[PDB]
Parts: C-alpha cells; sequence; structure tokens
C-alpha cells in the first residue's frame, strides 16, 4: 500500500495555455506529487511525477507564494511551479514534500548501505572532446555534437549547471533509445555523454522521399513501439518527447530515439506544438497515452506526408488539436487509418494503448499483424532502407 | 553522525597492527563496511570489506595478512594487520557504500612502516 501524506488544491502553472490552473494534488509516500482537475475517488505510478531527489526553492516572482520542485530525470533537468494563498500553506507542503523525499533518500541508503557486496570500490574531461556544433540551449544547460579525440567517435554531449541538480550503470538495456557513453563532472558543470547516430535524421529522410510506404513506416512505427513498451513497463516513466525531429536512423537503418532535450522553461515552448497530445496542452493529468498520441501524430506524418494537425498560429494550432477531427489522405489503407484514428483518440482514455494492457493493445493492432516484437527487440527486422 | 579510526602509528616491517573504526551515530550492523587506504601519491584503495552476513573479502596485496572483523556490540569494525611490509605505509580509512559514493570520509589514520 502507498499512504497519501498531504493533500489539497495547488495552482499549477501551466506550460501551454492557461498559465495557472487549480488542480488538486495528493503527495504519497512513494514520491508521487501527482495534480488532478477535481478531487479523484479513487494504473502504476510513473517516475515522471516523483518529487525524490527534489530541490525546493521559494520564490515570490511572478507570484507571491508560489514554490519550485526542481529535479534530475535521467539527463533533463525539470521544474514544477506552484503557488498557494498563503506563506503559511506554502511551508506546509514544501515541509511535506522534503520529509516525504529525506524519507526515501534515508531507506533507500539503508537498504543499499545493507546490500552492497564488495561493490565497495572506489573516466574523462572537457578536453578529451572537440566541439562540432550545438544542437540545443535550455535554461540549465545546452547540448553539443562532440567528436571524442581519442577515437574519432561523435558523441552528443549534455553540459548542466551543476549547482541546479546538487548513472552510466543504469542505462536501459534498449536498443533504439539513446544509450549514454560517459557522465562527468566539472568544477561547475554534469555533463552526459550519449550516442549519436550517424544514419541520418529522419526528419530529412522523409522529407526527400514525400512519403514512407506503410510497409516502411510500420518498420520504423514498430521499433518505436518497442521502446517505449520498454520505457513504460520497465522503467515505469513516459517520454512525453516523441515527434519526428527527435527520431534518427543509426548506419544500419535502424531506429534511435534521442535523448537530447532540455526545458527551456525560462530562458517558443518546450514540446514541439504540433505534436502535443490534447491532456498536456490543458495540462490535464496524464500518463503513459501521451506517448501513443505521439507515435499517431510521427506516424500520420510518415504515411501522409504532413501533420494531422497544423496551422502557423498557435492559439489555432491548439484548437485543432483539442476540437478537430482527423481527416485523411485518400489513398492510405483502412487498416493504417483504424491504428491512426486509434492513437489520435482525443480522450486518453479512449486511445489506443490507454488501457492497462499499453503496448500490447498497439501490438496486438491489425496494422502490425506478422510483426514479431522478439525480432524487434533483437534489431532482426531488416530495415526497408540502409544509409549512406 | 561519524565514522572515525585509530590505532594506527610507526612500526616496523614484518610487526602487525590492528585498526579500529568507532560508528557513532551509525549502525555497523547494518551495512557492509570497508577499509582503504591512501599513500601520498597514489588514489585510494579498497582493502578489504565484511557483508552483514559475515562474509569477508580481501584485495590481492593484503590477502592473507590483514583480517577484517565486525563487532556488533561494540558498534566498530577492526582490521589487524599483520606482516607489514613498506608498501603498506598509507592513511587507512573505513566506510559504508553510502558515505563511499558521496566521498564522505572519517579523519582516518596514518601507517607508517
Ligand atoms: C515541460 C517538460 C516536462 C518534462 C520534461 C522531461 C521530458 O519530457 N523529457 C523527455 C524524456 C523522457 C524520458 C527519457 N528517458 C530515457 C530515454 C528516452 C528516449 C530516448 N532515450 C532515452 N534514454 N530513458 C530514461 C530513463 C529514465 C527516465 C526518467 C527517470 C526519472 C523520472 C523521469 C524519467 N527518463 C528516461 C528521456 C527524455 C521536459 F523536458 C519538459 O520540457
Ligand atoms: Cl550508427
Ligand atoms: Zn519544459
Amino acid at each position: 500500500d502507498v499512504a497519501i501524506v498531504k493533500e489539497g488544491w495547488l495552482h499549477k502553472r501551466g506550460k501551454y495555455i492557461k498559465t495557472w490552473r487549480p488542480r488538486y494534488f495528493l503527495l504519497k509516500n512513494d514520491g508521487t506529487f501527482i495534480g488532478y482537475k477535481e478531487r479523484p475517488q479513487d494504473e502504476a505510478p510513473l517516475n515522471n511525477f516523483s518529487v525524490a531527489q527534489c530541490q525546493l526553492m521559494k520564490t515570490e516572482r511572478p507570484r507571491p507564494n508560489t514554490f519550485i520542485i526542481r529535479c534530475l530525470q535521467w539527463t533533463t533537468v525539470i521544474e514544477r511551479t506552484f503557488h498557494v494563498e498563503t506563506p503559511e500553506e506554502r511551508e506546509e507542503w514544501t515541509t511535506a514534500i522534503q520529509t516525504v523525499a529525506d524519507g526515501l533518500k534515508k531507506q533507500e541508503e539503508e537498504e543499499m548501505d545493507a546490500s552492497a557486496e564488495h561493490t565497495d570500490m572506489e573516466r574523462v574531461t572537457m578536453n578529451e572532446f572537440e566541439y562540432l556544433k550545438l544542437l540545443g540551449k535550455g535554461t540549465f544547460g545546452k547540448v553539443i555534437l562532440v567528436k571524442e579525440k581519442a577515437t574519432g567517435r561523435y558523441y552528443a554531449m549534455k553540459i548542466l549547471k551543476k549547482e541546479v541538480i546538487v548513472r552510466v550503470l543504469q542505462n536501459s538495456r534498449h536498443p533504439f533509445l539513446t544509450a549514454l557513453k560517459y557522465s562527468f563532472q566539472t568544477h561547475d558543470r554534469l555533463c552526459f555523454v550519449m550516442e549519436y547516430a550517424n544514419g541520418g535524421e529522419l526528419f530529412f529522410h522523409l522529407s526527400r522521399e514525400r512519403v514512407f510506404s506503410e510497409d516502411r513506416a510500420r518498420f520504423y512505427g514498430a521499433e518505436i513501439v518497442s521502446a517505449l513498451d520498454y520505457l513504460h513497463s520497465e522503467k515505469n516513466v513516459v517520454y512525453r518527447d516523441l515527434k519526428l525531429e527527435n527520431l534518427m536512423l543509426d548506419k544500419d537503418g535502424h531506429i534511435k530515439i534521442t535523448d537530447f532535450g532540455l526545458c527551456k522553461e525560462g530562458i517558443t515552448f518546450c514540446g514541439t506544438p504540433e505534436y502535443l497530445a490534447p491532456e498536456v496542452l490543458e495540462d490535464n493529468d496524464y500518463g503513459r497515452a501521451v506517448d501513443w498520441w505521439g507515435l499517431g501524430v510521427v506516424m500520420y506524418e510518415m504515411m501522409c506526408g504532413r501533420l494531422p494537425f497544423y496551422n502557423q498560429d498557435h492559439e489555432k494550432l491548439f484548437e485543432l488539436i483539442l476540437m478537430e477531427e482527423i481527416r485523411f489522405p485518400r489513398t492510405l489503407g483502412p487498416e493504417a487509418k483504424s491504428l491512426l484514428s486509434g492513437l489520435l483518440k482525443k480522450d486518453p482514455k479512449q486511445r489506443l494503448g490507454g488501457g492497462s494492457e499499453d503496448a500490447k493493445e498497439i501490438m496486438q493492432h491489425r496494422f502490425f499483424a506478422g510483426i514479431v516484437w522478439q525480432h524487434v527487440y533483437e534489431k532482426k527486422l531488416s530495415p526497408p532502407f540502409k544509409p549512406q | 553522525v561519524q565514522l572515525q579510526e585509530s590505532g594506527g602509528g610507526l612500526v616496523q616491517a614484518g610487526g602487525s597492527l590492528r585498526l579500529s573504526c568507532a560508528a557513532s551515530g551509525i549502525d555497523v550492523r547494518i551495512k557492509t563496511m570497508a577499509w582503504y587506504r591512501q599513500a601520498p601519491g597514489k588514489q585510494r584503495e579498497l582493502l578489504a570489506s565484511v557483508l552483514v552476513s559475515g562474509s569477508t573479502n580481501y584485495a590481492d596485496p593484503v590477502k592473507g595478512r590483514f583480517t577484517i572483523s565486525r563487532d556488533n556490540a561494540k558498534n566498530t569494525v577492526y582490521l589487524q594487520m599483520n606482516k607489514l611490509i613498506p608498501d603498506d605505509t598509507a592513511v587507512y580509512y573505513c566506510n559504508t557504500y553510502g558515505r563511499l559514493r558521496r566521498d564522505v570520509w572519517g579523519p582516518g589514520t596514518q601507517v607508517t612502516v
């Protein structure tokens, strides 16, 4: 059992629309801090909501009595901002959150301290890398393409301000996710060195080819489903960032989902607007099903050569996403249409993959009939396109 | 809370010394304990560890000559050091896994052979 430690109403800062919305938050002793559109009445917790290893800031801008939960999630620093009516309310909340997180560090350290099996033993610096290209900036860091001097190999390096936080063994065993190769700290930075595939950007391949056949999109979609299934069920994590720009190919033509993002909240949104799920736009409560929406948008784009929702005005784009039904090119087949309609259900509870079975729902869809999912995971499907 | 080493000093090669680590505010029963040493120019070296089960392991340079033991009662770990060679000269530290990964160390105790 997981018990509620503190609960109540808070104003949640919005990223895309309303800016400040009232939500009913539960802080639980497993570390989850989750907001709901109304007092829930009653799925497995997602680590995205954990307050474990957070740092807590009080602040008076842009609103008196606001507090921030800042957390490092894998290689990305995220910040969750809230506001209450009184400075007293805020002290109750920050105190409860701290107490929960403290109790998690304590029980964990005690457990590892007890289970250490002559792992009581006691690799790199900035200088070993050549800068080549800025890949992106965020509020607390930057991502750059680097060449490792000693080997000639290319990596993406994520460089974070160390002070806002204060792993390579924790790497996921999945072929199509971005593996962390090194992690190191300087005097003022924490840097993550991660793989960089050299088969090109799928965004660029799709642009040049105009559209992918249903069979080519089925191959890429299967590799993506396999990776998201792993994240969801082995890591208890949602990706939240699936867009075409975040798909690359390796030299053999297999997919790599990239981990190059940084939050931009605090010095143009974070998520690319055309890929955002309705419940993310509305800061409604969200779960594993947000990734299946992203899969829908990306496979719509591969098989149709254009987005399912677009407008240069992002408020009209948001309204398309929330309100308009999808139309399909006249040449798309019914298995593809069935998959895409299912993935792009606006209600996460009705969306394909949104039930307790998660990715299994999608793996069983008739669009994927004949895919051997064990072969997908082992890179035994032969790629329809080999990059140069 | 804190770990504190004692029992070091000057000693002639082939001699013996017993190091102790008084754990004040921690519980050595609940944790893998290990001994370490570090020489002026070198990095810190794992020497020995005792599991909560009592199982011991040792690194090669010391296997046979040192023995690490845990006294649950006195909340202390020990390193019995036997037949000391010059290359044993160093400052010796005891530690838990958690403190180890956070680079938190007691004051250490100097052994000179
Ligand atoms: C507004 C906002 C909100 C959240 C975030 C963070 C975010 O969306 N980042 C995207 C992201 C999520 C998860 C992971 N991730 C990977 C991974 C994904 C794809 C490709 N390669 C990899 N390696 N692997 C992970 C392991 C563990 C975790 C994790 C741990 C604890 C808590 C949450 C997640 N995440 C993993 C990578 C990227 C925002 F950026 C913004 O802007
Ligand atoms: Cl590659
Ligand atoms: Zn963000």
